[PDB]
RNA sequence: UACGGUGCUGAAGCAACAAAUGCCCUGCUUCCAGGAAAAGCCUCUAAGCAUCAGGUAACAUCAAAUCGUACCCCAAACCG
RNA sequence: CGAAGGUGUGCUGUGAGGCAUGCUGGAGGUAUCAGAAGUGCGAAUGCUGACAUAAGUAACGAUAAAGCGGGUGAAAAGCCCGCUCGCCGGAAGACCAAGGGUUCCUGUCCAACGUUAAUCGGGGCAGGGUGAGUCGACCCCUAAGGCGAGGCCGAAAGGCGUAGUCGAUGGGAAACAGGUUAAUAUUCCUGUACUUGGUGUUACUGCGAAGGGGGGACGGAGAAGGCUAUGUUGGCCGGGCG
RNA sequence: AGGACCGAACCGACUAAUGUUGAAAAAUUAGCGGAUGACUUGUGGCUGGGGGUGAAAGGCCAAUCAAACCGGGAGAUAGCU
RNA sequence: UAAGGUGAUAUGAACCGUUAUAACCGGCGAUUUCCGAAUGGGGAAACCCAGUGUGUUUCGACACACUAUCAUUAACUGAAUCCAUAGGUUAAUGAGGCGAACCGGGGGAACUGAAACAUCUAAGUACCCCGAGGAAAAGAAAUCAACCGAGAUUCCCCCAGUAGCGGCGAGCGAACGGGGAGCAGCCCAGAGCCUGAAUCAGUGUGUGUGUUAGUGGAAGCGUCUGGAAAGGCGCGCGAUACAGGGUGACAGCCCCGUACACAAAAAUGCACAUGCUGUGAGCUCGAUGAGUAGGGCGGGACACGUGGUAUCCUGUCUGAAUAUGGGGGGACCAUCCUCCAAGGCUAAAUACUCCUGACUGACCGAUAGUGAACCAGUACCGUGAGGGAAAGGCGAAAAGAAC
């Protein structure tokens, strides 16, 4: 349990995905940036 | 011919259980655990020589070894080979 | 060699039996001894349900240490070291103090 | 969804196995650090 | 590769030096040629991989003395 | 028993191999899984006991 | 009948019609975009061997080793 | 006759601090005066472990659906048996390949695992279970492609490649029906078969290759014709007359 | 006959709604396009990082791509926090 | 060596042994499956398939041995072609692969610094590759010096952050000379005289010493607290032994040891001596390293970035003199001094620690010290290269809790 739990908090370290915020929580922040502007 | 130093090595244990009971007391078959390396010609003339029974064919399998473990600690246990030896109509053991 | 040995007859140096001679029942390759009626533990086991069962509280001997015994002159009547000489080629432990080969 | 990892013995063994490895220079200093680091499997084999 | 056979001429390495001194690595290859060079007393042509300068040392020394050092230090012609 | 079978011929040898194998081994190995055979001790004095056979065999062969 | 079953016995066992995307069919027709290889298989001989060896046919006899074989497999057993 | 440490109390110094002592602890501590520092933490979206918070809150994973009787049990909505009800039925049935690797079957246990309970389980423990001349692999042959004696090439490592040698997803010998195990079956048993090699005898006889020829040897589409699997109906046979 | 027509398997992914600490790190449901072809699929093989491949989007190259991943130079450098 | 043993978790069962053929320790042997350079062919490592020869009183099947490639040498064969070479076959010898650092050589970055950046730096570093040894390399002046002299190479301390080099920026940075460690010289290019003359190398033997098992090894009791004494108190003894560890609290005298004195059937390392084989001393005379030195062009190494740049190395084109000669002495010339290139060998001082032994620490003590005190490069993660944990302590003794 203690090595899943290592790896499965390491899931989202080495991640790209810009729409949703820190690898995986859905946002409109492209929305908010893109408004700013 | 097969030499006898190499015939003593192959046959191992008889093998008891309901399968090769039912085996012997229904269709004379004989089932016995062998060497893992022994083929069956060896183990024809093993039971040919060493029994002195007449053996009319051999049928091997090989048994997988299991993964049991000792508190947290696993382990694989052994690969085996098992034979179902057909005797004749004239046999006792 | 060994100075304390099988069948040798000793007495206790230290704790809960000091001053009681015994006999050593064997030695274990621990460095301990089990000497008779000396080291009397009250070991309590269960009658397991295989070959005899005895329950109870059994009276065992313990193992005490080699070097908190030491063998029995009866010469002097006291606790005595041992050395080891040679003798017509054996090596004999001898008693020190009176130099008697055991 | 198709994920990453298909399996295929035949391509595991044909691609990262011992006789691919010994096969060149490469893979040969590959087992070298897996033997140096003292790792319980070198390639995969099974 | 690119060895002269008699002198034993690799090829070495250097710069492009340019005017504003900017320092580029290049090599500096052999003249190889693949010449075929008559034996007389053997009397067969024996072709080798000379520089244009194991061509010179042929020309002085000769041939037969060239192919016996080639002989002497396993260089196979 | 190792000057004993030091002091026979490779024939002899070969007779108490096969005796050690035949007779010995092959019928404590049976006996010992089919539930009998109080004595465990046998198997290991025998197999070392063909150990000893095959080593002065050795030794008297040639080298 | 340890009601889980276990043995014994066991009649008829035909015809008509419909019918495949399976089989004849690696066929047939056609079309350009023109549709693997090598062995087994059958044959021809060269060097050699030639009243021998080998080939064919019949009969008899021996052999056919080794490894896989459980179980899931559109899934609670594989990849997630 | 009780050290370090821990936890209180009392006294004391301007402070960092010091001193004494009750209880826990159970074996080490160290004056003074010097010496050396991994020498003092509340912050670094600090690192590691522990524990809170929201909070006994959302959720408990297809809206195919359950109801009752009986059994086992310490306990039954969930397990087993029975009767009903619903769902899939070109699949949510059956058989494999790949992949997994004992999950299979039996007995036994309910700690943890199972998003609940569990007597149940793909969970724990033990025992059992996989039977081949004909199925598949190995094997013979090759495709793409790999490797490659020599060789050509390349600072070295190495690249390419001839002969060759490997490489199936392709070509190449042969078994079917019935029965059986809790668990295997074209493998075991019953019946009836077939294939390829070795050896021996007998009769006839020209045999002989990393060589020649044939064959293997192979497209898309379409169209019917002849069949069969299979199904439907009648006849027959057994049973029913509700 | 047909890069022919309608339409299942099969390949895809146009719209909407749900979902968005999901049943799911891209799906479900209801409709939707292709469906004998420039189709689709199984098994194997080949191409590799300033390189591949690209019916071209800077797309794809193991949930990573205006230059992959791993290890090293390496405690890069940081007039900044 | 031995009275106890059959390795651990890990108890049992069945036994072996006690004065020597239990067990344990050491030397030398024997066996040493399969994979792996893997070597008979192949292959998805630990598997599949052979050929050849020898033997097998059931030789209808078994057992054993050999069969890889390459290099070198030899034998027998052998094309186009006559001779012959290429090629082919067989035999003998050697190699191949792994390994932590040190060493030599072939290639060789960039981030960075210059407060930008390009010359420069980083840096001939990282890394890749080849090769070798217990060390390697270098080495016996065509070297300095300076009109005096020194005398091979290597390493250390100065010289000296000096002279210089330098977008004369950032930076780089000597030598001469001095003090030490260590010290060793030789051979071929070549004939005669003469022989085994020193020399080493390979081996036998003998001696000495060391390694691989070991042996002996001093000396204490009473009483109080206490669960227990090694502690307190009292009185003794050892010490060439009070290093250390254990023992129920802190032991010189309880145990193992320590100081000290001894021990090897066998295998070995080193050092002398000696036998044989190979090898050559010493004398006279002669020779005394040519596509080379030097040059032109391009590049590199020298502290030296082409600059007034000596010197060394060479990719390319050339090209001498050869002891009445030639190289150097920091452009260059003359005078003077010094040395003899174009062939080679050479110990010691020196560098390093995969590995073994002993000892030591104002090193750590379980979030520290190795990633790893514990069955850790494990579990686990990743296709893969690779990444990579957490987790010690009952008690003095299981007496580990009968009922």
């Amino acid at each position: 349990m203690d090595i899943n739990w290592r790896h499965n908090q390491s899931t989202f370290y080495h991640f790209t995905s810009d729409h949703r915020i820190s690898g995986w929580k859905e946002t409109n922040a492209m929305y908010v940036a893109l408004n700013s502007q | 011919m097969i030499r006898e130093e190499r015939l003593l090595k192959v046959l191992r244990a008889p093998h008891v259980s309901e399968k090769a009971s039912t085996a012997m007391e229904k269709s004379n078959t004989i089932v016995l655990k062998v060497a893992k390396d022994a083929t069956k010609a060896e183990i024809k003339a093993a039971v040919q020589k060493l029994f002195e029974v007449e053996v009319e064919v051999v049928n091997t399998l090989v048994v997988k070894g299991k993964v049991k473990r000792h508190g947290q600690r696993i382990g694989r246990r052994s690969d085996w080979k098992k034979a179902y030896v057909t005797l004749k109509e004239g046999q006792n053991l | 060699a060994a100075k304390i040995r099988r069948d040798d007859e000793v007495i206790v140096l230290t704790g809960k039996d000091k001053g009681k001679r015994g006999k050593v029942k064997n030695v274990l390759s621990s460095g301990k001894v089990i000497v008779e009626g000396i080291n009397l533990v009250k070991k309590h086991q269960k009658p397991v349900p295989a070959l005899n069962q005895p329950g109870g509280i059994v009276e065992k001997e313990a193992a005490i240490q080699v070097s908190n015994v030491a063998i029995f002159n009866a010469a002097t009547g006291k606790a005595d070291r041992v050395g080891f000489r040679f003798e017509d080629g054996k090596k004999v432990r001898f008693f020190k103090s009176n130099s008697e080969t055991i | 969804m198709k994920r990453t990892f298909q399996p295929s013995v035949l391509k595991r063994n044909r691609s990262h196995g011992f006789r691919a490895r010994m096969a060149t220079k490469n893979g040969r200093q590959v087992l070298a650090r897996r033997r140096a680091k003292g790792r319980a499997r070198l390639t995969v084999s099974k | 590769s690119r060895v002269c056979q008699v002198t034993g001429k690799r090829p070495v390495t250097g710069n492009n030096r340019s005017h504003a001194l900017n320092a580029t690595k290049r090599r500096f290859l052999p003249n190889l040629h693949s010449h075929r060079f008559w034996v007389e007393s053997e009397k067969r042509f024996v072709t080798l991989r000379v520089s244009a300068k194991g061509m010179r040392v042929i020309d002085k020394k000769g041939i037969d003395t060239v192919l016996a050092e080639l002989r002497a230090r396993g260089e196979k012609y | 028993m190792k000057a004993k079978e030091l002091r026979e011929k490779s024939v002899e040898e070969l007779n108490t191999e096969l005796l050690n194998l035949l007779r010995e081994q092959f019928n404590l190995r049976m006996q010992a899984a089919s539930g009998q055979l109080q004595q465990s001790h046998l198997l290991k004095q025998v197999r070392r006991d063909v150990a000893r056979v095959k080593t002065l065999l050795n030794e008297k062969a040639g080298a």
